[PDB]
This record gives C-alpha cells, structure tokens and sequence, in this order.
C-alpha cells in the first residue's frame, strides 16, 4: 500500500528517512544522526512537496 | 527524445577524410579536390543512426520531411532442409531397428551332436528418437501506436508483413542451426569417426594432403564389404555414393577451386566425392569437414502451427508460432569427422550388445570396440557395477551372475589413456538385467 | 530493417497467465539525407563566336 | 440511470495482465407507485332540463 | 540544427501546473485529480 506524505525540508534520493506530523499529512525529512529510519528515498523530493511512501 | 546525438558514433576513423582532401599537396585524394560539395557528402555519407532535425535552407522554420520509406524484405533460408526425413503427426517415438552380420563358427560335427536346438540371438541393435525441441516464437504488433511511425498505408502494411516475415525467417536459421548443433553434439559426444588432417587453409601440401584423404575415406565408406569402422554403434554396413553428403565451410570451396580444380585438367579427379553442401561452419574447435550420409539426419516435423490473439486493453496482437519437431542423429549412419587439431588416441569404448538380459546364474559374453586414432594396443580392462554381492566380469568380458544378483547390472570396458599422475579414461557401458529363477536351496556343500 | 528473433521453450503451465504479454521486433532503421547541390554554368556568346 | 466512469491511462505494459479485469458500471434506480386514485361524480337529470 | 531545444523555450511561468495537479488536496485543482494524461497534455499543449 501507500500513502501520501509532504516531505519537508529538501528530501534526496537514497537517504535514510524520518516520519513526524504538522497540520496534517505526514512529513518526512532525513532521519537523525544515529537512530533509526523509517523510510528510504526512492527520488529527490521538494521541501513542501507532497508525495507518495511506498509501503 | 534524443537531445544530444551526434553523427560519429560508433565510428572508429582510421583517418579523416576532409582533412586527406584539402590537405592534399599531391596524392589520390587530388582527384576529390574540384567536387563542389566534397566535405557534405563526407558528412552523411554512410546515413544517420539517429535522425535530428533538418530545417528548411530557404525559410528556417520549415521541417525537411522524410521522402521516402524503404522497407528491407529478406528471405533467409535453410541449407539443411533436404536432410530432413518427412514429418509425423502422431506418436513421439522413432524406432530404428538394424540386423547385423554375425561370427562363423568352425564345423564340427562331434560337437553338433548337442547344440542342435541351442538357439543364437540375432546381433540386432536398436536406436530410439524421441521429440526433442518444442518450441514456440512470439512477436507483438501494436497496431494502433504503429500508426505514428508511417503516413502512408501502403508502407504501413509492408511493414507488418515484414514483421510476419521476421518470424518465418527466425524458423528458418534456428532450424539451421539446431541441424548444425547435432553435429557439434555429435562430436563433443565422442561418436564421430575422426581422421586427422592438417589445417587446409596453411599450405597448398596441407590443401592436397586434404583432398587426398576425402577421396579415400569417401571410397572407403561405400564399398561393398562394408565396414565397421565408420559407425559409432560399430556396425558392418555400407554407403552409397548418392547417398553421401559433405558440409565443408565456404572457406574450402574456395581453395579447392582456385588452388586445385583449376590447373587440374580433369576435374572428375579432384573434385570432392558425393554431393558437397557449404554451411558458414562448425563450431568445434579442430573440426573442418563433416562426411555423412543422408540417413544420418533424422530429422522430422511434429507441429508447425501459427496462432494469434488480440488484446483489447492494450490494442496489440500476438504472433505464436510453434515449431514442434525430432531433431535426432541415426548412429546406424556413417559418418568422419576431418579433425585438424590435436585429438585423443582413443574416442570411444563401444560394447556393443548394449542391452543384455543374463538369467540369475547364467553367463554373458562381451565384446568391445575401441576407436584407436593413433593405431595402437589400448588393452581393455573390464568392470562390472552395482551388482556388488558376490559376482562380476572377467578380464576378457564373461559375465558371471550370482545367485542372489537382484540388481540392475552395468559393464564397464574402459581404455586408460592419459598420463600416470592423471589418468584420463574413456569408458563403453552396457547394462544387463537380471531375470531370477527358482529350485535352489540356501545352503550347499 | 526487420530483424529476426528468439525461441521460447514451449511450457504450458507457465502460458496460462503469461499470454498477451509483449516480445518486442528488433528492428533498425537508416536515414540519407540530400547531399550535393550541384550546378554547371556555359555561356555562349553565338554572335561574337560567328 | 446508468452513470459516467474515469478513464484509464493506455499503457501496453499493464493491460497484459488485466485483459479480463471486472468494471462493475455505476446504475441507481428509482421507482414509482401509483398514488392518486379518485373519481368524479356528476349527476344529469335529463326531462327535467328539457 | 539545433541540439539544445527545450520545450519550455522562451517562456516565464506564473506556477507550475504541474505541480499545483499533484499538490492539490481540493485547492481547486480537484478536477484535474482525475485526468490520467494530464502531465502529457500540460507539457506540449502550449506548442
């Protein structure tokens, strides 16, 4: 499945990701330094750009 | 879709030929000199891989259209096909049943007195051909996005068709070249009869040399006594010169005619015996020219059928096009190899009744063939496995069956060749069946 | 062009869900452009060569 | 009432496997009893008005 | 003739239309949530 997600600071393909909350919909940034990720990008994504995570 | 193609791609210019032209002080390149448009004809003279865009010369913003369509038709064929030996609808199985000669025995009466009515089996062998390839060919035709690619109907039509003559001539060389993969089979097999030549394309003696053995080998295989020497089952039998068949490369018909027909004032008596077929060639390594006879080929059709089908979600047919078909070798055939490289003394340990059924108790003699190429003794040492329970061969092939033998026999005649800190065997196989009996207590004295 | 292509082993089981798939036409193509643009210039005087 | 539908993007890629897929159309219906049912009464005596 | 052409030649845009299709969320742009070709058709259909 997936669902919709609005990135949030300036996404790059293959970095490791991190999910949070706002207004709404899921943002994803890159995760912190020494923890673990959530997500891995597949494409850059735009700051405020909405997108998919494929689950 | 193309941004940034130039025309020299794949190009690999030993020199460049503008600069041969208008540099030229002096040289061949002096007669290009007044061509008024030498240097656009060096430009696209060979065509363009990948099409830009042309603009118009007088008004820039028209597009220079194509012109023209050419759509190259070809028709592949197959060489072999006059090899192949009808074609069967029903059944899988070809049977290939041969009545050898056999062993006179020496007259005496005293010891007729008893073996009246003690019968000899016939020495018959027998080959089985199964179906072996099964195949089917797929191309797509999208119709509907085809229709971008053309603007005229007539070539858009054409070119469907050539689609449907790309399958019928993918038919054509996989058939070509699966009758050639049974000779390259056949020889990595170990079953060819193989003489040793040196390589005709290094000396006119190495060419005449050639020449001089095909003639003889060619002669040899039809004569009226038969022979042995030329099977891989190792049967006494004959060929018939309009039955042989000779698939030399393109390479040798060439130095046969320039080098030797020519001169020659008679070419009835230097021209390759049999019928001479010219393939690319063989893809063995050593291996120059194959000597068959038509009977080696069994190769007979099983299905040829084509069969379409139209998706409508993504507006495309489908072209399948099955070819169902024996591809088999008859080794009742003769058949030589002409081996231009280093090959093994031995090729092939052949213990030629291949199938025996020795009754529980009862004796079986053996007899094997060996393929010497260097001529030489080759002494056969004997084996017998999985019936490891009490009894096995001798050493001069006398099967002995114990009592209790209730499993499947295999003999062994194997030929050791190869050095002392690796030796190399070659091997001849026959399995033997144990029927049991009865009327025999466990215990004897 | 149109080039020629490739056998698939027959199986029967695997051509349940694989019809309608697609197998591509190796095709290839080459494209000639105009290349001379050529042209010849005689006169003839007729008057002044009587 | 049957009712519009989406489209769906061509791609060779996926109607290979989807030749057979199910699209169930979008209908809805209404119905309509009879309701009114009354009649009108109107008396004439004739030799009197002539 | 000319190996560098973008589609987007001489032109200085006020939004992306691209991006106002997927970013919608009913900003008014909810009619074209639908419309499976609308990233080909809004890319040449200037001309």
């Amino acid at each position: 499945v997936s669902f919709t997600a609005r990135a949030k600071s300036n996404v790059m393909a293959y970095r490791l990701l991190a999910y949070s909350q706002g207004d709404d919909i899921i943002e994803i940034s890159h995760a912190a330094e020494n923890t673990i990720p959530d997500y891995v990008a597949v494409k850059d994504v735009d700051k405020g750009d909405l997108t998919q995570v494929n689950m | 879709t193309f941004n940034d193609v130039k025309t020299s791609l794949g190009i690999t210019e030993s020199y460049d030929i503008v600069n041969a032209i208008r540099n030229s002080q002096g040289d061949n390149f002096k007669s290009y000199v007044p061509l008024a448009t030498a240097n656009n004809v060096a430009e696209v003279g060979a065509g363009i891989l990948i099409n830009q865009t042309v603009q118009n010369d007088f008004i820039t913003s028209l597009v220079d259209r194509i012109g023209l369509v050419v759509i190259r038709q070809v028709s592949l064929n197959n060489p072999l096909k006059k090899f192949k030996k009808g074609q069967i609808p029903l059944g899988r199985t070809i049977e290939e049943i041969y009545t050898d000669i056999t062993k006179e025995k020496q007259y005496d009466a005293e010891e007729a007195e008893q073996k009246v009515f003690e019968r000899e089996m016939p020495n018959v062998k027998t080959l089985f051909h199964e179906r072996n390839r099964q195949g089917f060919y797929h191309q797509t035709i999208q119709d509907d996005s085809l229709k971008t690619a053309f603007v005229s109907w007539g070539n858009f039509e054409s070119f469907v068709s050539s689609i449907i003559n790309a399958i019928y001539n993918s038919a054509e060389v996989d058939e070509y070249e699966y009758m050639k993969l049974l000779v390259d089979n056949y020889y990595s097999k170990g079953l060819f009869t193989t003489v040793k030549i040196d390589e005709p394309t290094s000396s006119t003696g190495a060419l005449t040399e050639f020449v001089k053995k095909m003639r003889a080998t060619a002669r040899k295989l039809t004569l009226p006594q038969g022979s042995r020497d030329w099977n891989s089952m190792a049967v006494r039998t004959r060929s018939y010169m309009e039955d042989l068949h000779l698939i030399i490369d393109a390479d040798l018909e060439a130095e046969l005619d320039v080098d030797v027909l020519a001169k020659a004032f008679n070419m009835n008596r230097t021209d390759f015996l049999g019928n001479v077929t010219v393939i690319d060639g063989f893809a063995s390594t050593g291996l120059e020219a194959v000597l068959v006879d038509k009977d080696w080929f069994m190769v007979y059709d099983n299905l040829h059928k084509m069969e379409t089908v139209r998706n409508p979600r993504g507006l495309y047919w489908n072209y399948y096009y099955h070819v169902w078909q024996t591809l088999s070798v008859s080794r009742f055939a003769n058949a030589v190899a002409f081996v231009s490289g280093d090959v093994p003394a031995v090729t092939q340990v052949i213990v030629s009744p291949n199938i025996a059924a020795v009754k529980q108790g009862g004796q079986q003699q053996f007899t094997a063939y060996v393929r010497a190429t260097n001529a030489k003794d080759h002494k056969v040492v004997w084996s017998v496995e999985g019936g490891s329970t009490g009894t096995a061969i001798t050493g001069d092939g006398l099967l002995s069956v114990s009592g209790n033998e209730d499993n499947q026999l295999t003999v062994k005649a194997t030929v050791d060749i190869g050095t002392e800190d690796k030796p190399k065997l070659v091997v001849g196989e026959a399995v033997v069946s144990i029927r049991p009996n009865n009327a025999s207590g466990g215990a004897q004295a």
